[PDB]
């Protein structure tokens, strides 16, 4: 039955001071109880333990930026992570780590993880720029808006097939930015027209792009 | 800081190895090796713990093993369901661990394509606008694992990109996305500006210039 | 049941086997648990032991990566539970039992090394 779930507040102001909480559910040993988090792909960093005991164990990388806590209250745990800046975006996971024989120093149970962003950035909207090119394929750049999320589709809902719109992606400034792409039979350019159309609910704004050659 | 391949792919019934290479104080200094099973959005499964140990449960094809300082994960009989992502753990020093970038386990469902590679220029509008960014679409492609990289001339570049990670198609297939962000002076005084992308040991490369 | 181990080692400290329970053990408990059984007596058997199993592959482990000895000790996890007979040989029913969560405090066919100390303790699983 023993499973976790995190906890938290999803946007951090850098500088500031993250804090999350992973509840223990099933369920109560001489297990650790970790943080570990995913910077997708690159990209698996252990940040540190508490022990049933209360003994904590930190990665030494995180030069004192960094306190684990317990609430054998409400069976739970929290990390705090402070001083933060873009670099600390990442998924984070409350996990289990048992000092078992035949499993020793090694990660049993795990939590589903959560996403946590560091941002200045108040709302913004999208700048939009057109991609352009038998097949052809041309987009639209979706540049520096913020928060998520945001929609695009082609010719008012017309054009369907062929259409890609990727995930996003955080840049070091704190603003997103995507792409969206289609192809197409570059026998209608000079004939058939073309546009994205744009939607930031967050910003109350839609843009409709046109995009064609040269 | 330990080093995985990107990928590894195998059809069904086929036997497939993951290797995972340390250094003398990670593995090959202790047998505190272990490896894990993430499927997408979902929580991580341990499947092998100390160097080649089946916790409960985990079907006797999967196991572990290590030589000198790499360790490696087999897996014997693929099936359509152990498709996942794959990372590997190891202690090291008074408490402390450290992990792989990982490996994504294609089971092959459909045939083989290299990337399409399309390398977009920054627009006018964006020029004009003071902002240049340089679009690198990857797309068509299977299985879905890649890795990009960025030269100005004939130049390492990693200030000033970020990229996707492979999301599918219509058609089943897979497509990511890579960016590189920079001010005018930098795109109009470099001769060329190359995207180039790594899929299963082959290496495209797309180029552009002002 | 699989069982850990707990050890007072010092983090820091390079005696051969201080460094394995470092990197074996968890802290110990300064409280451990010990119940008295009220009415009731249990058959033990030093000879069917699997904390004698365990402890035995440990000490492999210990060698493996080893190049003055402190106390470790063994304990088990939820849904089980250690009774120790406070009578007895090795043997035979005991009626002073009581409940505890680790073994004593063990300084190290070394197997039976240990049964010399083990026969009082015994696994039943809730």
């Amino acid at each position: 039955q023993v499973q976790l779930q995190e906890s938290g507040p999803g946007l951090v102001k850098p500088s500031q001071t993250l804090s999350l909480s992973c509840t223990v559910s099933g369920g109560s040993g001489a297990h650790y109880w970790s943080w570990i988090r995913q910077y997708p792909g690159k990209g698996l960093e252990w940040i540190g333990y508490i022990h049933y005991s209360g003994n904590t164990y930190y990665n030494p990388s995180l030069k004192s930026r960094i306190t684990i806590s317990q609430h054998t209250s409400e069976n739970q745990f929290s990390l705090k992570l402070n001083s933060v800046t873009v670099a600390d975006t990442a998924v984070y996971y409350c996990a289990r780590g048992t000092r078992l024989r035949t499993l020793r120093n090694a990660f049993d149970i795990w939590g589903q993880g959560t996403m946590v962003t560091v941002s200045s950035a108040s709302t913004k909207g999208p700048s939009v720029f057109p991609l352009a090119p038998g097949t052809a394929a041309l987009g639209c750049l979706v540049k520096d808006y913020f928060p998520e999320p945001v929609t695009v589709s082609w010719n008012s809902g017309a054009l369907t097939s062929g259409v890609h719109t990727f995930p996003a992606v955080l840049q070091s400034s704190g603003l997103y930015s995507l792409s969206s792409v289609v192809t197409v039979p570059s026998s209608s350019l000079g004939t058939q027209t073309y546009i994205c159309n744009v939607n930031h609910k967050p910003s109350n704004t839609k843009v409709d792009k046109r995009v064609e050659p040269k | 800081v330990l080093t995985q391949p990107p990928s590894a792919s195998g059809s069904p019934g086929q036997s497939v190895t993951i290797s995972c290479t340390g250094t003398s104080s990670d593995v090959g200094g202790y047998n505190y090796v272990s490896w894990y099973q993430h499927h997408p959005g979902k929580a991580p499964k341990l499947i092998i713990s100390e160097v080649n140990n089946r916790p409960s449960g985990v079907p006797d094809r999967f196991s572990g093993s290590k030589s000198g300082n790499t360790a490696s994960l087999t897996v014997s009989g693929l099936q359509a369901e152990d498709e996942a992502e794959y990372y590997c753990s190891s202690y090291t020093d008074i408490h402390n661990f450290v992990f792989g970038g990982g490996t994504k386990l294609t089971v092959l469902g459909q045939p083989k394509a290299a990337p399409s590679v399309t390398l977009f220029p920054p627009s006018s509008e964006e020029l004009q606008a003071n902002k240049a960014t340089l679009v690198c679409l990857i797309s068509d492609f299977y299985p879905g694992a890649v890795t990009v990289a960025w030269k100005a001339d004939s130049s390492p570049v990693k200030a000033g990109v970020e990229t996707t990670t492979p999301s599918k198609q219509s058609n089943n297939k897979y497509a990511a996305s890579s960016y590189l962000s920079l001010t005018p002076e930098q795109w109009k005084s470099h001769r060329s500006y190359s995207c180039q992308v790594t899929h299963e040991g082959s290496t495209v490369e797309k180029t552009v210039a002002p | 049941t699989t069982l850990f181990c707990a050890s007072d080692a010092k983090a820091h400290e390079t005696e051969c086997h201080n460094v394995w329970a470092t990197h074996a053990c968890v802290p110990t408990d300064p409280n451990p648990q010990e119940i008295h059984l009220e009415n009731v007596t249990e058959n033990f058997n030093m000879w069917k032991n699997n904390m004698v199993e365990q402890m035995q592959e440990d000490v492999i482990s210990l060698w493996d990566q080893c190049l003055d000895p402190i106390p470790i000790h063994y304990c088990t996890p939820a849904g089980y539970v250690i009774l120790k007979c406070n009578d007895f040989n090795g043997t035979g029913p005991c009626k002073n039992v009581s409940s505890v969560q680790c073994t004593h405090g063990i300084k190290p066919n070394i197997k039976d090394n240990w049964r010399s100390e083990l026969y009082k303790y015994k696994v039943v699983q809730i």
